[PDB]
């Protein structure tokens, strides 16, 4: 009579590294490096994400014309923005702290937009009809949708000095445009004042803008130039515009939350009817291991992206069946 | 192996084995058969799935990443957010990959040393009623029915219930 | 005769984390983690910290009266400030380049403060009286203790060009200020001068500042603004100030001495007559275990922070005293 | 264990052995009693001592490191420098807590391939003069008084001595 | 008749340390860490590093006589500046975003000198034999190469309004100065035009510059400064610069390409006739060890740095020949 | 060591087996010897080789990285990319040094286990036919020629061959 003893074997094809050997046959084992994607645009734990669509965060937050608009009130969970993005910055010029701004917009998880300054209220004496070809719409020329080309009215442009109080109980994101013409005749001729200034003032924001008149290339085929500035008026403060001319004056401004978690992406994925508690440009994670070699951009609760191609660990014996 | 038991003495698995990782084959009059041992097999169970569950929590949940942007102006910014993320991205490429390596070798270390001490155990229970004629194999001096081999594998054989029929056999 | 061979045991329930097992109790082991403190704010190496007070560091910089004033020559370690400081900038405005002004201070290890221009002998044929209620002391209206409200004198403000020689040896700390009046009115009333400026000049700083006249929301009951600025005066180098108006004139600068290993903290525990040589916020650690869970935020030799809960090594065996 | 002697085939320790991690327990005419190995014991404090003292050392002193302000034109750079801190946290975090479990396993598998090895040492020595009793335990086939068991414990054990005594009792 | 089993010993002293204990004489072992170099600066993958002698990177851009002149179109791997660089800014002023700069400039690996605008063809009446003392060469004063300063001619500044388009294909680095006399007197003296203004107009560079006069201390024998500024024209744009008075015109640009793996270092080094793959302040790297402690700052496909003194790793057995 | 054999009951090393790590000398009527076992030598070459090589793989290129420049208004930054490379640096030192000194032990430890398993090999090979002299010796109870000698050290041992003798002269 005889007693063996021995150890398990299968019909495994797992292999596994080792420091002292490489590719070993195992019985059992585990893979912790998630490479498996859906390649969709879910819901972040139920909340869907604001996709910006031919529009970028500049082109949407100053309103080009080019992109379908929004509803008034959003909520979202991330920000998306296509990779040709051609609608942005439509009449050339700079935008000021445009990246800080983003920054921002990547804590925030709703807009309301509201109307600040009524177009045919808030600005008498003055032509709230500017159009230009660089901003076109449908063929005709445009402008945006959250500002106003502020010009002058029968040959006088008065000096302008308007204010708005912050009742909404939440930041408010303020944007506005500073025109700079290419000679000093077009100067005259849009705002009477060849010495013309614009000031904005709140309880923490003070700025004085004057413009700065020299031929340019031609750029959208316009030789002027508009720079953008922004600010965010607290709860309570107090914003007040004063200017007699080159004024792009806002009329739209945004009644933003804050939030956790969020953040701006470019995606080529489209948006379908799922959920998800991990998100990648390339499509959403579904997974517990660890680790994933999917795409380092991640947002919400995904695992540690990794440049592994392999990363399984053994939990049964070497595998000899023979 | 590191223990020597695992594609050592003992040259192969057993594929008829299929209710554990260690156990013991077993022949006489009344027949053969396979047969796990529970113990060893739930204790390796346990271990390893400690070791695996610890890796997994060891990597905290990835929030939200995203990159930034930076205008013409801030190269230099833009250069050392790529520097930590790279630096970052290394780094945990690196740890994951050795961790992976490192657990491996000692998983297959303990197995290896599980099967060892399991031999062992029989061997010293067993003394001289039966001679090793190698490959983790015992060859009883006395005849070893389904009880006696129940009481090999459960850790409770009887030596002086047998020694005088082995010392006879063994002349 | 027989003889065993075995190990030991004790009545030790110390309890170690493996990666095979958890809780497996062992005859010895060492703690790792540090997770005891004083709870006190301790002199560093034997030198005692800097405490603001009600002051932050810009109310401290810039001289604000109610904070009691500290001794003219003064050595710290490192510098505390209060959770609650609600004694800073008094009169509102922006300060230019504070937090860089913050990092410049955290490496620097005494100062000493000096008369750079005398009250009465800098500033002829202008007025030095000027007080602000937004600065208010002891209920009366007051003002800065390092800074001159330089107005008009017998209507008229006269240009003033005063200078100052770096002979200290070491950096100097100049500060100064630039008043913006909310209309023309008090610019004239104050000035004499509707088109003012101010010029500061060293051999490395070079800077001019331009009045900016507009109504501005009521911050601490003040519509004007005063931007705070600074800068660095190495040895041996001259500062020079020219101004016609709108300046707020220094009258105490800092002679500042560089260290290393020190650093601004944010504390609510008190000073005690006690030494360390690694202090947190939340008190001061002595030990010389590689690790410690109190705070991320260490001054001097400490050890390294960690999130963990345990760090504890076994150098015993696993305690069987059945 | 790692090796099967430390809650292996030695099931549990002793608490009368104090002054040593591990020992000998004899019994003979003159009576019983512990008696620490120094040797084995002594090196596994020296190698148990620069292990802890080499983990200390590895981690460098940390000097000062406290946070920065930023004004809120410079949300970018303030994310990028709580990104720098939380990244290295959860990196130190994560190797001291792997560090720790790693030598906390390999320290019990010393001390396991300590006791087997003193173990296997005193069984080379006692040859088939003595049997092994199992639980660690050698009974002698011949009378070895505290002389013997010092010889024993200190590894010059005579064979030739009693091996005609043990030949006789073993029959 | 005997047969025994046993390992190897030979005479190695070599040691390694373990985690239970150190110094262990060990057969075999292989050292990981890098300790030797060259001492030389030699080229990376056959390109030639570019030595800029006793010049730095603004004294090199800008044009500084005392400097030799490099060829016209020049190539290389990386860029070498001595520690001891007494040639760079020799007119006192401030350059505007160097850092930046040279963190462009860390990309680059080639450029071509060529004249942007040349000396006598660009700027009709209008002076341009302006020098100074501040940059002298060969004892006479003098003034960069790739700058011409232009002051009044016949008692008259003209506005000057020049242009440039790029067709080079290529980015184009220009560089500019904006000149600031300590008095009126020397402006009118100089530019005839006590309210002069610089304009700098691209596609997407647009800045306005106005003389500020003040008296500054002595700088280089100089009351005066001399801020410069930089661009980057994109293939196809073109910049325009318009000018009446204190513009330090642009004469030679630089013709950029951009490479990969390039970087700026600080050496006391030689250049030898050597080729590595790794390079260093210190000296050339030939290894393919894992581990180096020579310099943190590496150009090219070098070891990782760290701050050991030893790595070495056991292949063979304890060594006990006894 | 952790499984007793170098630097335990093999007291030293061999200078004059040159031709690899683990071996054998035998001594017999037509001679004596050294002979080096070329299996476990070659598999422990193997292992080590791609220890090593995967320590240096998993190391990547460090590719150019030069200090950057700010000016006397950017010291956070400054302080933030100094930060940055320091607790770069601080990292990747306390990770080579860690996995070297794991590495070495673990390489000693590997050794340690080789020899053993070549002993227990040869002594399971033996059986009975010779007897443990210690030292990591074997002294046979017949005679043991180099034909002998081979098939002991290629595993080919017969042991019923020479059963007889070994028990006539082992009595
Ligand atoms: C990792 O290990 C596995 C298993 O050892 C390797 O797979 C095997 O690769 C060999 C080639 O080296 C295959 O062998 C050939 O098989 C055919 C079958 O008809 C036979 O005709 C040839 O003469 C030759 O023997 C073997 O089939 C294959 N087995 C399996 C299950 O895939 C694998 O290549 C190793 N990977 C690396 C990267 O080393
Ligand atoms: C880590 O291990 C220790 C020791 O094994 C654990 O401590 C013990 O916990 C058990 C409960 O699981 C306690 O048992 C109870 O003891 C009372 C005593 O009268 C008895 O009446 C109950 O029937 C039950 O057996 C045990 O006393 C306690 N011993 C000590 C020394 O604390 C500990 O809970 C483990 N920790 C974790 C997190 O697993
Ligand atoms: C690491 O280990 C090596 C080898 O054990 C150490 O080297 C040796 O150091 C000892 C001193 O502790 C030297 O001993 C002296 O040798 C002279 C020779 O004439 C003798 O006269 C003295 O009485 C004493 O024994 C020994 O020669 C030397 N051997 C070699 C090969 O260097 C080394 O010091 C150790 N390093 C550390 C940091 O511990
Ligand atoms: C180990 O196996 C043996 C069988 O060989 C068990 O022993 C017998 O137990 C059954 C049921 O309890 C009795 O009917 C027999 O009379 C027992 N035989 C002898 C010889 O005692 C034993 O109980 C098992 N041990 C454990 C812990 O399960
Ligand atoms: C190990 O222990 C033995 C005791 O059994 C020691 O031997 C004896 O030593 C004493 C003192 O040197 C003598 O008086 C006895 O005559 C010795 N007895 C025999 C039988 O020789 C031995 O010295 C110890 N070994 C070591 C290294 O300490
Ligand atoms: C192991 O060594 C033995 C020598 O002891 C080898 O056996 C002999 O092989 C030679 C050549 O093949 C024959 O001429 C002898 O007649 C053999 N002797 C016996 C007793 O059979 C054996 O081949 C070796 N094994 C291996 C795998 O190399
Ligand atoms: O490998 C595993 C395993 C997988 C994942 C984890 Cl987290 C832990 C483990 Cl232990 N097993 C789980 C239990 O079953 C074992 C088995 C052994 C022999 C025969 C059949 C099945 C195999
Ligand atoms: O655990 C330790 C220890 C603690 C800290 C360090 Cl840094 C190193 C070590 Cl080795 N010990 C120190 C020596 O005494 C040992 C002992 C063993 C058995 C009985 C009584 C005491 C126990
Ligand atoms: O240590 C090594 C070694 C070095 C570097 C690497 Cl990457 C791998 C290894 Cl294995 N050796 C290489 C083969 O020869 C071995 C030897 C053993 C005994 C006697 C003479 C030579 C010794
Ligand atoms: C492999 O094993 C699995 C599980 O027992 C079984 O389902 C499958 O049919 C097997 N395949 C082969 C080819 O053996
Ligand atoms: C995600 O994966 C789990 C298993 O890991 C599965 O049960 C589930 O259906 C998958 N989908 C969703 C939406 O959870
Ligand atoms: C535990 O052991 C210590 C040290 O020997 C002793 O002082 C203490 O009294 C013991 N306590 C108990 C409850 O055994
Ligand atoms: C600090 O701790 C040590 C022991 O670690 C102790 O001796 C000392 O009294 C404590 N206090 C001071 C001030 O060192
Ligand atoms: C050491 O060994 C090497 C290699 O065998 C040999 O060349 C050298 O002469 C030896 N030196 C000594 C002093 O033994
Ligand atoms: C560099 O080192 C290698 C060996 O590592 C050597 O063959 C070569 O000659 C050395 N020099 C060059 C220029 O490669």
């Amino acid at each position: 009579d005889t007693i063996c003893i021995g150890y398990h074997a299968n019909n495994s094809t797992d292999t596994v590294d080792t420091v002292l050997e490489k590719n070993v046959t195992v019985t059992h084992s585990v893979n912790l490096l998630e490479d498996s994607h859906n390649g969709k645009l879910c819901r972040l734990k139920g909340i869907a994400p604001l996709q910006l669509g031919k529009c970028n965060i500049a082109g949407w937050l100053l309103g080009n014309p080019e992109c379908d608009p929004l509803l008034p009130v959003r909520s979202w969970s991330y920000i998306v923005e296509t990779p040709n993005s051609e609608n942005g910055i439509c009449y050339p010029g700079d935008f000021i702290d445009y990246e800080e701004l983003r920054e921002q917009l990547s804590s925030v998880s709703s807009f309301e937009r509201f109307e600040i300054f009524p177009k045919e209220s808030s600005w008498p004496n003055h032509n709230t009809n500017g159009v230009t070809a660089a901003c076109s719409h449908e063929g005709k020329s445009s402008f945006y949708r959250n500002l106003l080309w502020l010009t002058e009215k029968e040959g006088s442009y008065p000096k302008l000095k308007n204010s708005y109080v912050n009742k909404k109980g939440k930041e408010v994101l303020v944007l506005w445009g500073i025109h700079h013409p290419p000679n000093s005749k077009e100067q005259q001729n849009l705002y009477q004042n060849e010495n013309a200034y614009v000031s904005v003032v709140t309880s923490n924001y003070n700025r004085r803008f004057t413009p700065e008149i020299a031929e340019r290339p031609k750029v959208r085929d316009q030789a002027g130039r508009m720079n953008y500035y922004w600010t965010l008026l607290k709860p309570g403060d107090t914003i007040i515009f004063e200017a007699n001319g080159n004024l792009i004056a806002p009329m739209y401004a945004f009644a933003l939350s804050r939030g956790f978690g969020s953040g701006i992406i470019t995606s080529n994925a489209s948006m379908h009817e799922c959920n998800t508690k991990c998100q990648t440009p390339l499509g959403a994670i579904n997974s517990s291991l660890p680790y994933q070699n999917i795409h380092p951009v991640t947002i919400g609760e995904c695992p540690k992206y990794v440049r592994s191609a392999k990363l399984r660990m053994v939990t049964g014996l070497r595998n000899i069946p023979s | 192996g590191l223990f020597g038991a695992i594609a050592g003495f003992i040259e192969g698995g057993w594929t008829g084995m299929i209710d554990g990782w260690y156990g013991y084959h077993h022949q006489n009059e009344q027949g053969s058969g396979y047969a796990a041992d529970q113990k060893s097999t739930q204790n390796a169970i346990n271990g390893i799935t400690n070791k695996v569950n610890t890796v997994i929590e060891k990597m905290n949940i990835q929030f939200t990443a995203v990159g930034k942007e930076f205008n013409k102006l801030e190269k230099r910014m833009e250069n050392l957010n790529k520097k930590v993320d790279d630096g970052f991205l290394d780094i945990w490429t690196y740890n994951a990959e050795l961790l992976v390596l490192l657990e491996n070798e000692r998983t297959l270390d303990f197995h290896d040393s599980n099967v060892k001490n399991l031999y062992e155990k029989v061997k010293s229970q067993l003394k001289n009623n039966a001679k090793e004629i190698g490959n983790g194999c015992f060859e009883f001096y006395h005849k070893c029915d389904n009880e006696c081999m129940e009481s090999v594998r459960n850790g409770t054989y009887d030596y002086p219930k047998y020694s005088e029929e082995s010392k006879l056999n063994r002349e």
